DNA sequence: GTAGGCACGTCTGCTCGGCTCGAGTGTTCGATCGCGACTGAGGACGAACGCGCCCCCACCCCCTTTTATAGGCGCCCTTC
DNA sequence: GAAGGGCGCCTATAAAAGGGGGTGGGGGCGTTTTTTTTTTTTTTTTTTTTCGAACACTCGAGCCGAGCAGACGTGCCTAC
């Protein structure tokens, strides 16, 4: 179970929009902004800042 | 549509031997536009011999 | 998206277009080398573009 | 020395197993123009949560009685 | 019955000593089950322009190879 939980947490650290998987959240219920999301879209590092 | 299009073609450019090549240096055209002329210096003209 | 990525151009160009993390993961995993020959890689890196 | 008949060998075809093919169904990705520019969302941010309640243990408290001292008040009883 | 009066107990302080009790603090088990059949709802199901393929997977199917069996052909034994 710990391995399953660890595997989930490190995955959600790198990518938080995994298909068929619950998403990381906060007390606010807002989805966590993992490293993939930070890179991905128009507001992401690749396009938005870089 | 415009962003996707620019994003493809961006690295194509006419080299100093005047063959047009992209980033990995593959040849696109042997002469740019098949004659090696500039687009802002052309004009419409009538061909007399089609009379 | 699925066509431009089949091109034999360097990996960093392909990241600059919609694929972001995924093309980099595959680029790292195969161990490909990016020759900084094209316009985008040079502008992102900051040195004078060709 | 020789000819006919029974068993074994040769040949071809049918059955089974093995190997590769696609219409279909599924997943699963992805992006959804540019920019703005205003505030102000400025109160939060209610959800925090039990996850499910379970036992073992540790430590501190309540539990009577004494007497003086006094307001606060609940209860019984007579009068209304 | 309603109401005012009189009597008496209440809380604080103290301070001790034995034992029952409580709120912990922490660990456990991660259950399974009793059912209430649940807040996990259908977001919007879509209001659709929906893919847009690419890729994986499904399930079936057909050609082809080996083995088997009978017909055809050959090999072996017996009788005049």
């Amino acid at each position: 179970e710990d391995v399953k939980l660890l595997q989930f947490h490190v995955a959600t650290m790198v990518d938080n929009e995994l298909p068929g998987l619950p998403r990381a959240m906060q007390k606010s219920g807002r989805p966590l902004k993992s490293l993939k999301q930070r890179l991905k879209g128009k507001e992401g590092r690749v396009r938005g800042n870089l | 549509i415009q962003r996707r299009l620019i994003k493809s073609m961006e690295s194509v450019m006419v080299k100093y031997d005047a063959t047009v090549r992209n980033s990995i240096n593959q040849v696109v055209q042997l002469r740019y536009g098949e004659d090696g002329l500039a687009g802002e210096s052309v004009e419409f003209q009538n061909l007399a011999t089609l009379k | 998206r699925h066509g431009v990525n089949r091109q034999d151009t360097g990996p960093l160009m392909k990241c600059s277009f919609e694929e972001t993390v995924d093309v980099l993961m595959e680029a790292a995993a195969h161990g490909e080398s990016d020759p900084m020959k094209g316009v985008s890689e040079n502008i992102m890196l900051g040195q004078l573009a060709p």
